[PDB]
Order: structure tokens, then C-alpha cells, then sequence
């Protein structure tokens, strides 16, 4: 329900990243999404700003996590919790989505992790927002507020 | 993992500080 | 087998392993982590064997009394819940799984034996052990028996043994064992005399006593909450009440805390913590297991409140309060093994009550 609402946004964000890198994942073959895309456009724009200002971090993120099938989900939960442990703001929501996107596109497609982890991570990201972030987000006006805040 | 999430939250703060119109 | 990215769970065959699997199903649906739940025989004896070689399950369920031995063998990972999750379970349940200053398992539920009786055959259950023989003689004349319960596992006979002064240990003094004191002999002797007077049979085991009661062939049985499911299915109009007194003293069942320990050799330790804290130890998680086989009084404060209304749980608590929580020290396995031999030999007439308990006093060290 609400988890689905977030997955729609996360799916499109990850799908564009997948296609830039050149991958062709099942379920992310294309963007038929068409006013909701305005959320996608803002997320890609400000998401790309944050990683282009900290390139070396995201370039080497997977090498430090050394994710395996045993540690992928616990590592995701632990890092996400630590992003918001001392508070929430729209900027941190973005940081969390850029972490997730890079987590699904790069670390999830390493040799020891198959394509099946792309959709799993997207689900982890979506469930996390619906369970842990939905209250604050609707406090700040939902996605409409997200849009106004980043222009 | 611990400090990775803390570094990401600082990255998010830098972005929030920029767009802050307040 | 423990591969990466999967959870193998062991839990005894009398608990709700099917209901635990549907918690595992919900876990896989969200995480993609497949959960396999197994209920192999002698689960508690095999775990130290296969875990010692770095094999076995990721998660082992058993009463807390066995985990101290596992812990000192280095087979269990320290569990480190944050304050928010630790506050969700009762502190005394956490105490049951603390060993040498370590939390070594997650507590699940408190288990206490109670007297289960057939109201159709026995409207008023007996208040004392002493009046059961006379009760059996009335029921035998009508083709029934008064009581059948598992005599092959000392767990079911300890309440009577401890009633008049029997105890296991004594912080915990391993030299002070109360297995062959006057109170223990008086309890075991009453059991033996019941068999000699043909009010029970030494070879009665768990399955025999369950079938006998759930088929309406005996008026009373001694069992825990896990057994209520099958009684419901049998439609026997049953009740759960305080155990019979012995020599004016309440029966004192040894109280167990069903606990989940994490294999120290598992590569899935963090995955096990996610599953246990966030899927099993929730209201929805425990309900799934409880709906399969009742757990007793669960360690989760929120869900324990919801079930406390159940009179069967209340009766379980009464017997629990009149009992004593089992120690978790490693010496508990030797104590059980010792007392298992003494009950079987005394019941079957291979040893007298005295030489049976003396050997147990010695073997309990
Ligand atoms: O009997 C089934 C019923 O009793 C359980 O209690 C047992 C203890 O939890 C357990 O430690 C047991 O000790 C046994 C050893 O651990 C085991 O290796 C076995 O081989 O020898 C001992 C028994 O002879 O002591 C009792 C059983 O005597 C448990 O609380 C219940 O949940 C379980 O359903």
C-alpha cells in the first residue's frame, strides 16, 4: 500500500541508474512512469548532486562494505539506521536513497551477488521508508514538500 | 558501517544546508 | 546445512514448528532470506556435537537450562540487543539466558507444567496426590484410569520429587545436591507405590499418555501448554489447574524458559538477530507460533498482556509461581541424565528408590 507508493519512486530512480551503467534487469527494462515523474526528476537531480560532490566515497563504497549474502541486509539496515539516528531532514532522505541506489546498482551486482538482489534492495529501501520514514515525511507535507524544498 | 552511515548523514546535512530557505 | 544467506532453525517436535515456519516465510518475503525449520530428535544432544565442528543450525530453540553448557563450550554467540528491544521483554526472562555476565540467547516464553483433567470424567479435580489412588479405583471399575503422564523424562516427575524438599542445586553450589534427601525419597516413593498398586505403568511415555488422555481413556495428565492444541483437536472437555499437593506442600515444577540461541560458528549471526528481534519477537510473530502450539506465558510484554486473560495461562502461572526457575549452569545436563536413570529404574523395579537416588546424587556430582 504505502510501501508500494515508495517503491514506485525508488524503482524509477534505480532504473535510470541501471540503464546509465548499461544493465538490463527484469522489471527495470524501461520507464513508462509519467506528475509522479516530477518526484523522480528531482530525486535524480539532487541525488546526482550529492554523489558528484563526494565521488570517491561512492566509487569505493562497495569495496569497504564487502557485502555477502550473509551481510547484505543487516549492513543495509545498520547504515540506514545510522543515517537517521540523530534526526531526519530532506537532505538525509536523499543521502539514504543515493546510498540505496548505489547499493542496488553496484554492490548488488558484484560476482558473489546476482541480479536478484536489485529488486530485493529496492524492496528493502521501500520497506524502510514506509516503516521508519513515513511519519516524518507526511509531517513535512509528503512528496509535495520534498518537491518544494528542493525547488 | 557505523561511520559509513554517519558520513552519509553529513552528506545529507550539506545538501539540506544548501537548499534551506528558512 | 548452514550456507550463507539462509537460516536453519532447530526446535523440538512438541512446539509449533509449523507456525514458526510461517514467520520464516514472512521473513523471506521481505528479505529474500530462505528459512528452514527442522525438528530432529535429540536436538539438544546433537547441537553440541555438530556445533563443535562448526556445523549445525543457525538458531537452536530449547529451554534455557541447556544453554549454559553450550555457552561455556563457546557454541553460542553473545546477543547484544539495544535498550529499546531489551525493554520489550521481561527482565526475569533475560535473567534466565544470562550466563557469566553474558546474554547468550533470546527468551521466548515461560513454560510450567499443570494438571490437565477431563471434566466429563472428573468434574472436580483432586487437590492432593494422596487421593488419586482411591480415585483410580473408582475409575477402573468403569474401565478408565485416573492419571497418565510421561514417566521416561524426569521433567514430568520432578514436581512431586521436589514437593517435600527435593532440589537440584543450592551462588549455585554444585556439591550441594538435593536428589537423595528425605523429601526426594518421599516423592519418588509415592510414585513407585502408585506403580506397585497398578495405578500407573512404568513404561508410560509422552505419546502414550497423550493418546490415552486425548482419547478419553484417562481422567488426568501432566503436561505443558504445547499440548493444549491436540487436546482442543480431540474435543475432550478439559481444564488446566494447579498441580496436586504432596504432604500438604505444593508440587514444585521446574520452570523452563524457551529460548533461541545463535550458533557461534554461523555466518548468518546478524540475519538471525533481525529475524528473532523483528519477526519472531513481535505480537504477530509469537501469535503465529502460539496458534500452532501454545507457548505459555511469553517473554514479550505486549503479547503476554494479551494472553494473560486465558485461564489456562493463569493456571500455568500459579504452578510456575509455586515452582522454581531452572538453573542454566552447565551441570544441569548431568543432573537431568542422573535423575532420568533414577526414575526409570525405580519405576521399573530395577533399583529401589534409595539406591536409585544415591546413584543420582553421585552422578549429579
Ligand atoms: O521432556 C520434554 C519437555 O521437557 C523439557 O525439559 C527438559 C529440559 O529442558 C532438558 O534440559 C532435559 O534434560 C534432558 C537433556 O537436556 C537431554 O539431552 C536428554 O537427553 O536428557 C535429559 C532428560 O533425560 O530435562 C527436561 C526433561 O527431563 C522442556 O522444558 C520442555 O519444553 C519439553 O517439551
Amino acid at each position: 500500500a504505502q510501501e508500494d507508493n515508495y517503491k514506485r519512486i525508488v524503482k524509477s530512480y534505480v532504473g535510470e541508474k541501471l540503464r546509465k551503467k548499461g544493465l538490463k534487469i527484469r522489471g527495470y527494462e524501461g520507464e513508462e512512469l509519467k506528475p509522479v515523474i516530477e518526484i523522480a526528476k528531482t530525486l535524480q537531480r539532487v541525488g546526482d548532486e550529492l554523489e558528484s560532490a563526494n565521488t570517491d566515497f561512492f566509487k569505493n563504497m562497495c569495496d569497504q562494505l564487502q557485502i555477502t549474502p550473509s551481510t547484505a541486509y543487516p549492513t543495509f539496515q545498520s547504515i540506514a539506521d545510522e543515517i537517521f539516528v540523530s534526526g531526519k531532514n530532506w537532505g538525509r532522505v536523499v543521502a539514504f536513497l543515493t546510498f540505496g541506489g548505489n547499493f542496488a546498482v553496484h554492490c548488488a551486482l558484484r560476482a558473489d551477488m546476482g541480479e536478484e538482489y536489485v529488486d530485493r534492495v529496492v524492496n528493502w529501501i521501500s520497506k524502510y521508508m514506509a516503516v521508519n520514514l513515513d511519519y516524518w515525511i507526511n509531517q513535512q507535507g509528503g512528496w509535495d514538500g520534498f518537491l518544494i524544498f528542493f525547488e | 558501517t557505523e561511520n559509513l552511515g554517519r558520513v552519509l548523514a553529513s552528506f545529507g546535512d550539506e545538501i539540506n544546508d544548501k537548499y534551506r530557505q528558512v | 546445512k548452514i550456507e550463507e544467506g539462509k537460516l536453519v532453525i532447530w526446535i523440538n517436535g512438541d512446539k509449533g514448528y509449523n507456525g514458526l515456519a510461517e514467520v520464516g516465510k514472512k521473513f523471506e518475503k521481505d528479505t529474500g532470506i530462505k528459512v528452514t525449520v527442522e525438528h530432529p530428535d535429540k536436538l539438544e544432544e546433537k547441537f553440541p556435537q555438530v556445533a563443535a565442528t562448526g556445523d549445525g543450525p543457525d538458531i537452536i530453540f530449547w529451554a534455557h537450562d541447556r544453554f549454559g553448557g553450550y555457552a561455556q563450550s563457546g557454541l553460542l554467540a553473545e546477543i547484544t540487543p539495544d535498550k529499546a528491544f531489551q525493554d520489550k521483554l521481561y527482565p526475569f526472562t533475560w535473567d534466565a539466558v544470562r550466563y557469566n555476565g553474558k546474554l547468550i540467547a533470546y527468551p521466548i516464553a515461560v513454560e510450567a507444567l499443570s494438571l490437565i483433567y477431563n471434566k466429563d470424567l472428573l468434574p472436580n479435580p483432586p487437590k492432593t496426590w494422596e487421593e488419586i489412588p482411591a480415585l483410580d479405583k473408582e475409575l477402573k471399575a468403569k474401565g478408565k484410569s485416573a492419571l497418565m503422564f510421561n514417566l521416561q523424562e524426569p521433567y514430568f516427575t520432578w514436581p512431586l520429587i521436589a514437593a517435600d524438599g527435593g532440589y537440584a542445586f543450592k551462588k549455585y553450589d554444585i556439591k550441594d545436591v538435593g536428589v537423595d534427601n528425605a523429601g526426594a525419597k518421599a516423592g519418588l516413593t509415592f510414585l513407585v507405590d502408585l506403580i506397585k498398586n497398578k495405578h500407573m505403568n512404568a513404561d508410560t511415555d509422552y505419546s502414550i499418555a497423550e493418546a490415552a488422555f486425548n482419547k478419553g481413556e484417562t481422567a488426568m495428565t501432566i503436561n505443558g501448554p504445547w499440548a493444549w492444541s491436540n487436546i482442543d483437536t480431540s474435543k475432550v472437555n478439559y481444564g488446566v489447574t494447579v498441580l496436586p499437593t504432596f504432604k500438604g506442600q505444593p508440587s514444585k515444577p521446574f520452570v523452563g524458559v524457551l529460548s533461541a540461541g545463535i550458533n557461534a560458528a554461523s555466518p548468518n549471526k546478524e540475519l538471525a538477530k533481525e529475524f528473532l528481534e523483528n519477526y519472531l519477537l513481535t505480537d504477530e510473530g509469537l501469535e503465529a507460533v502460539n496458534k500452532d502450539k501454545p507457548l505459555g506465558a511469553v517473554a514479550l510484554k505486549s503479547y503476554e498482556e494479551e494472553l494473560a486473560k486465558d485461564p489456562r495461562i493463569a493456571a500455568t502461572m500459579e504452578n510456575a509461581q509455586k515452582g522454581e526457575i531452572m538453573p542454566n549452569i552447565p551441570q544441569m545436563s548431568a543432573f537431568w541424565y542422573a535423575v532420568r536413570t533414577a526414575v526409570i529404574n525405580a519405576a521399573s523395579g530395577r533399583q529401589t528408590v534409595d539406591e536409585a537416588l544415591k546413584d543420582a546424587q553421585t552422578n549429579s556430582s
